């Protein structure tokens, strides 16, 4: 058994990591208070949700999980909240002031003061571990804390533990969700100085998740925490094959195996289905055929774009509940006549499908309502370059006027970085282009 | 007030649309780099798709299919017919794709063929400039494209004993309904078709540039060799005792069906954060015995002078204000 | 995040009072600093603005500075008036005389270590200061000479520190004295350089909306504060009440100040003051409208960089965001279109006290530039001529500082023109 | 439409479908970090001392 350390930076990482973790304690049976009837290795074990939770002589499981905020409001609410139980405090970390949605501002000025504080925390949990595997990092794009300090960390995470995966959960930026000004740059910037450092990286956009509120659940303004336990779900369907017994993404290094054959193309596109409202007094459950035609639908994406307009990489087909692969392949071979499914030349046309069976788990009182089966799709598509267009679009915009540069130089980044990660940018753009576009 | 802005200064056809949309006084338009717009009527090269739908409370709507390319571009048209299950086909002439993958062997194959069998191996060398040649080292020599069999029996209109081609115009709108014009044109040689020299590229090549330029005898038969649906109607009455409707238009019907519903999944925006529509120029040819043949399909087609007007306030009322009620012309297929 | 606040000469002491009084009872605090509410919301970030005394005493953060003692003896009187602490009156005897350079030279120099102890007394007990902000007004002595003296010395001591001001602008529709532009272009120039954001009140829109929208004939500086308090309750309730997002001074300069030399804003409010509540799209449509700028300046003569937008009162939040985004994609040629997004929009449940509901408006416009340009006119017309100078000359200025001052502010007025037309 | 590599455990299975064949140094940070301070420092030594002036 290889352990696995889940890092929360910043408001968006820290609520979403509180999601996550309500979600596995539900999913693992773990009371608020740590303790977990079912587990009969008392002070111990090595079973597959050990990869999440370590053991303590008491009995109770505690996440191997780090929260990081430069600001201590959003963490305050972990110390006080429902698992204040939980995490013991070291695991909890805030600074005074903020970054100010200003990516120079946690990277340089409030970064470099509290990083060493971060990677002992950091430390401290690793030396527990007999075989870490690496990480899982969620964060935003557009935060100041979320995009700055985060780059940082990544960087030292690479020095520090050289040999081990990180995986990446970030928050693309949204208008429609309480989105800074300035997100744009942020975004670009920690893109930039973390693309050498992440294996593989789930973006989700807060636009997507955000209509999938209104037109699913029926929810007129979505929440942070409506937002949150969705992506959860999500979240949860991406990481179930760590912490239950299977043979599909055993390890964090098989997601890069499995959906990452570039290595600057790890940006894999997730869909999910079925998003079903819990107030939804009728309910008709939906089969596999339907759950798996839904995830070419691009109202059930992470990102909106058009992948009928892109090529795949690869795909994984990852199950939750009452599912046969018989019924699996009965619906991919008809998927396959009426979509458009084009894969690049030099990538095999196939699905690497996992299926658990206990089926998701919803939070008593949520929005999502119990279903009887859903599914997860990862397919790296060239598609979602689309959300690098738009993004790389606004920051030209303001760059072309230098809007807003003189807060970044103010904290002591160089003008040059800001065309530097813009260069990056134009090339992953362009090759993107080349793997999936035809003359 | 509904707004809008423009990205092909270029296009007459919506550059009315434009002009009428100011008429109604619903309708502003904005800076051609303003993403709050509700409509937009995009350029031709490198339409940026990617970023429409994407601004909250705007219902945006663009004039282009995404992919529509695929059957607007002469070589992507034949490939899409020969490996399109729903296309396999009778009225689209045997075409070829020649690189100057490639179908060399496969055309030559056919070409000698025909040779052998006494039949015309007339062929007609075209890409996105024309040579026409009976000869294939002649062809293949100009490539170094789509060859084509150039259909050697036209029907030619009397008197004047001259080619033609007829032009039909076809909107999809967001709801992917096939809408199709009920007005169309003929473009029409005003040389005598001579089989005998294919070197002389006026009386075979219907090009309305073509006929302004090189025919010497342009506009003798009709006003700017366009004759329209009424006239060729009457025509066929009077000299083959049939109608349009029968003799043709079942067919061009039954072809621009095949080639939208054959690629409607790959491009509708039925359940995509932005909708689109598009204007189409489907070309036909018409041989001796009445059968039609598609020639190529145009995704930014220019109008007949006398049809821009009932045309493009057609576009308003079906594809926009659809989408965007204010406060039939059409052959739905 | 606790704010400092400092109210400097007669218009920023009475500007400042009334700012207290109002917030104070949003806070359900008393004239006896006793917490009286029924509402967590009202104490859950009221460290911002107060501090907590013993037996639950709140007592606002706020330093009273004077050059005379008469009008902080009427804020000790007035309502109020118990609820400030004692040691933070600092004020002395002689007064500015509507005098730039005495506020800021020779008269305020002599108070000015005291105020910073004070200051530095009430920043040593913040867990993290967030920053500064200052009432006064531009057309005086001491809120504009020493207000802006007070603003350099800050810097020094918190150079990373925000400074935001209440800045009243003169109008001669509502002037003392003649040299108020000579005192307003003088300060102008402090601020440019000293300040992180300034909310440009113009004492000429704060008459015109009396006289005209309010029908009040004879406006008083009574009925003008009336505007100013409602407007300074407005601009602040994302700093005093708990939100979807946790915001700052810091974070509010960010979004709302693309260059930092254009960072005075053009403050709004509605409904301008009955008992009939305003639907969401008449709040929508008000807080937009000229008439309701708390600056004498046509928005629809420039061009918008950045605007905010507080609705407070319980209303459809759906409903908000329909109307808000109704008005940029109806009037999209007065948005810059270079900076994507450049209006965000805020609700807060609590109301204002006698409201339902409300709506404050903060732009950062290049129209605000006609506020400098009239400033400028004036000053020219008495400094061409040399007029009235003898009064700043006496005190140890030289013409060669005025002229500094005007091409300063003219280089503003020439910056807000350059990105009009960007 | 082959199926590979099919395992199957009490909590679930998983197979492959197939429908169609084919840093910088620690050292280094340090400096990036230490960079953007002496430039925040050259910063307000100019702003300190214009106000000196
Ligand atoms: N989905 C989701 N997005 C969030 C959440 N919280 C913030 N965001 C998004 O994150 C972006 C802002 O980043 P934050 O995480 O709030 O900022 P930060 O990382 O705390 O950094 P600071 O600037 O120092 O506050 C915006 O685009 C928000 O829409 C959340 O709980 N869920
Ligand atoms: N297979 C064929 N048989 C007979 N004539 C043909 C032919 N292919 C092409 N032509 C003639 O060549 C002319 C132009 O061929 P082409 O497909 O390139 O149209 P074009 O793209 O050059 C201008 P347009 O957009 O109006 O069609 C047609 O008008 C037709 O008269
Ligand atoms: C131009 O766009 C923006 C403007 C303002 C803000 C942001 C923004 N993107 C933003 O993210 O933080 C601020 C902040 C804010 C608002 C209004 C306030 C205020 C604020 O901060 C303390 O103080 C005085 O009234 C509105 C939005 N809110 C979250
Ligand atoms: N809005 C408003 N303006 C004022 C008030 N008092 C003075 N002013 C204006 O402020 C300027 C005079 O400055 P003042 O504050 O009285 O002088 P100071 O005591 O030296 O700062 C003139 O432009 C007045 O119109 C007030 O209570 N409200
Ligand atoms: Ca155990
Ligand atoms: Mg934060
Ligand atoms: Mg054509
Ligand atoms: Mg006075």
């Amino acid at each position: 058994m290889r352990e696995c350390i889940s890092i929360h930076v910043g408001q968006a990482g820290v609520q979403i990591g509180n999601a996550c973790w309500e979600l596995y304690c539900l999913e693992h049976g773990i009371q608020p208070d740590g303790q977990m009837p079912s587990d009969k290795t008392i002070g111990g074990g090595d079973d597959s949700f050990n990869t999440f939770f370590s053991e303590t002589g008491a009995g109770k499981h505690v996440p191997r999980a780090v929260f990081v905020d430069l600001e201590p409001t959003v963490i305050d609410e972990v110390r006080t909240g429902t698992y204040r139980q939980l995490f013991h405090p070291e695991q909890l970390i805030t600074g005074k002031e903020d970054a100010a949605n200003n990516y120079a501002r946690g990277h340089y000025t409030i970064g470099k003061e509290i990083i060493d504080l971060v990677l002992d925390r950091i430390r401290k949990l690793a030396d527990q571990c007999t075989g870490l595997q690496g990480f899982l990092v969620f964060h935003s794009f557009g935060g100041g804390t979320g995009s700055g300090f985060t780059s940082l960390l990544m960087e030292r995470l690479s020095v520090d533990y050289g040999k081990k995966s990180k995986l990446e959960f970030s928050i693309y930026p949204a208008p429609q969700v309480s989105t800074a000004v300035v997100e744009p740059y942020n975004s670009i910037l920690t893109t930039h100085t973390t693309l050498e450092h992440s294996d593989c990286a789930f973006m989700v956009d807060n636009e997507a998740i955000y209509d999938i509120c209104r037109r699913n659940l029926d929810i007129e303004r979505p929440t942070y925490t409506n937002l949150n336990r969705l992506i959860s779900q999500i979240v949860s369907s991406i990481t179930a094959s760590l912490r239950f017994d299977g043979a599909l993404n055993v390890d964090l290094t098989e997601f890069q195996t499995n959906l990452v054959p570039y290595p600057r193309i790890h940006f894999p596109l997730a869909t999910y289905a079925p998003v079903i409202s819990a107030e939804k007094a009728y309910h008709e459950q939906l089969s596999v055929a339907e759950i798996t035609n839904a995830c070419f639908e691009p109202a059930n994406q992470m990102v909106k774009c058009d992948p009928r307009h892109g090529k795949y990489m690869a795909c994984c087909l990852l199950y939750r509940g009452d599912v046969v692969p018989k019924d699996v392949n009965a619906a991919i071979a008809t998927i396959k006549t009426k979509r458009s499914i084009q894969f690049v030349d030099w990538c095999p046309t196939g699905f690497k499908v996992g299926i658990n069976y206990q089926p998701p788990t919803v939070v008593p009182g949520g929005d999502l309502a119990k279903v009887q089966r859903a599914v997860c799709m990862l397919s790296n598509t060239t598609a979602i370059a689309e959300a690098w267009a738009r993004l790389d679009h606004k920051f030209d915009l303001m760059y072309a006027k230098r809007a807003f540069v003189h807060w970044y130089v103010g904290e002591g980044m160089e003008e040059g970085e800001f065309s530097e990660a813009r260069e990056d940018m134009a090339a992953l753009e362009k090759d993107y282009e080349e793997v999936g576009v035809d003359s | 007030m509904y707004t809008f802005v423009v990205r092909d200064e270029n296009s007459s056809v919506y550059a009315e649309v434009s002009r009428l949309l100011l008429a109604t006084g619903q309708w502003k338009r904005l800076r051609k780099d303003n993403p709050r717009f509700n409509l937009m009527l995009g350029e031709r090269n490198r339409l940026p798709f990617g970023r429409l739908g994407h601004e909250p409370g705007l219902v945006q709507l663009v004039n282009y299919y995404r992919g529509a390319d695929k059957l607007c571009r002469k070589a992507s048209l034949v490939k899409l017919i020969k490996t399109s299950p729903e296309l396999s086909c009778t009225w689209f002439p045997e075409s070829y794709v020649i690189y100057p993958t490639d179908e060399r062997e496969v055309f030559l194959a056919a070409y000698n063929r025909r040779r052998e069998g006494r039949e015309g191996n007339v062929w007609i060398a075209k890409s996105s400039g024309i040579l026409i040649s009976s000869e294939a080292s002649e062809l293949l020599d100009f490539i170094d494209h789509v060859i084509q069999k150039y259909l050697e029996k036209p029907l030619l209109l009397e008197p004047g004993h001259r080619k033609f081609d007829i032009r039909s115009w076809v909107l999809v709108d967001h709801l992917y309904n096939i809408y199709l014009y009920r007005e169309g044109v003929l473009r029409t040689s005003s040389e005598p078709y001579n089989s005998a020299n294919f070197q002389d590229k006026t009386c075979h090549l219907t090009n309305h540039c073509i006929q302004k330029e090189y025919s010497k005898n342009y506009g003798r038969y009709e006003e700017g060799n366009e004759m329209f649906f009424e006239e060729f109607n009457q025509y066929l009455m009077d000299a083959l005792n049939t109608t349009l409707e029968n003799s043709i238009l079942l067919q061009i019907k039954h072809i621009i069906r095949s080639c939208l519903m054959c690629i409607e999944p790959a491009i509708s925006t039925k359940h995509l954060h932005y909708q689109s529509f598009q204007l189409f120029g489907f070309d036909f040819m018409v041989d001796e015995e009445l059968k039609v043949w598609l020639i190529e399909v145009n995704g930014a087609p220019a109008c007949a002078q006398k049809l821009y007007a009932e045309l493009c306030q057609g576009i308003v009322d079906v594809a926009i204000s659809s989408v965007f009620p204010l406060a039939s012309i059409f052959i739905k297929l | 995040r606790e704010i400092v606040h400092i109210q400097a000469g007669q218009c920023g002491n009475q500007i400042g009072a009334k700012f207290w009084e109002v917030i104070s009872d949003e806070h359900g605090i008393d004239p006896t600093g006793s917490y009286h509410g029924d509402s967590d919301l009202q104490l859950e970030r009221i460290n911002v603005y107060y501090n907590e005394a013993t037996g639950n005493k709140y007592v606002p953060r706020a330093i009273l500075v004077d050059l005379e003692p008469g009008t902080m003896d009427s804020v000790r009187s007035g309502p109020f008036g118990q609820i400030f602490r004692p040691d933070n009156f600092v004020f002395g005897q002689s007064g500015a005389g509507n005098n730039w350079a005495k506020g800021h030279y020779t008269e305020g120099a002599e108070l000015v270590d005291s105020v910073l102890d004070v200051v530095r007394k009430e920043s040593e007990s913040c867990d993290c200061l967030q920053g500064f902000q200052l009432t006064h007004s531009l057309g005086g002595g001491t809120g504009s000479g020493m207000g802006t003296l007070l603003i350099s010395k800050i810097r020094e001591e918190y150079p990373d520190r925000i400074m935001n001001t209440f800045s009243v602008m003169p109008s001669p529709k509502v002037s003392d004295t003649v040299v108020e532009p000579y005192n307003a272009t003088l300060s102008v120039h402090q601020l440019v350089e000293n300040t992180d954001e300034t909310y440009c009140i113009d004492n000429e829109a704060l008459y015109d909306i009396c006289f005209r929208t309010l029908k009040l004939t004879t406006p008083t500086y009574g009925d003008l504060n009336h505007l100013v308090s409602a407007t300074m309750s407005g601009v602040t309730t994302c700093l005093r009440f708990p939100g979807q997002l946790n915001a700052d001074l810091r974070k509010l300069a960010v979004n709302m100040v693309p260059f930092p030399r254009l960072h005075f804003f053009m403050p709004g409010f509605a409904p301008l003051t009955q008992y009939r509540a305003l639907t969401v799209p008449e709040l929508t449509q008000q807080m937009f409208d000229s008439k309701n700028m708390m600056a004498a300046c046509d928005p629809r003569h420039g061009r918008y960089l950045t605007v905010a937008a507080i609705f407070r009162g319980r209303m459809s939040m759906k409903e908000v965001d329909e109307q808000m985004l109704n008005v940029q994609n109806k009037n999209s040629s007065y948005f810059v279109e270079w900076i994507p997004n450049n209006v965000k929009t805020a609700v807060c449940d609590i109301p204002p006290r006698g409201l339902k509901m409300s709506a404050t408006f903060i732009g950062n416009s290049t129209a605000i530039q006609e506020l400098f340009k009239r400033i400028s006119e004036q000053f020219t017309a008495m400094f061409r001529r040399k007029a009235f100078l003898h009064w700043y000359t006496g005190e140890g200025m030289d013409e060669m500082e005025f002229t500094e001052a005007e091409s300063n502010m003219n280089d503003l007025v020439s910056e807000y023109q350059q990105y009009q037309d960007a | 439409m082959e199926v590979i590599e099919l395992n199957k455990c009490t909590s679930g299975q998983s197979f492959e479908v197939i429908l169609k064949p084919p840093d910088p140094s620690l050292e280094e940070i340090q400096k990036k970090l230490e960079a953007a301070e002496e430039r925040r420092k050259y910063q307000e030594a100019e702003l300190l001392k214009h106000l000196a002036e």
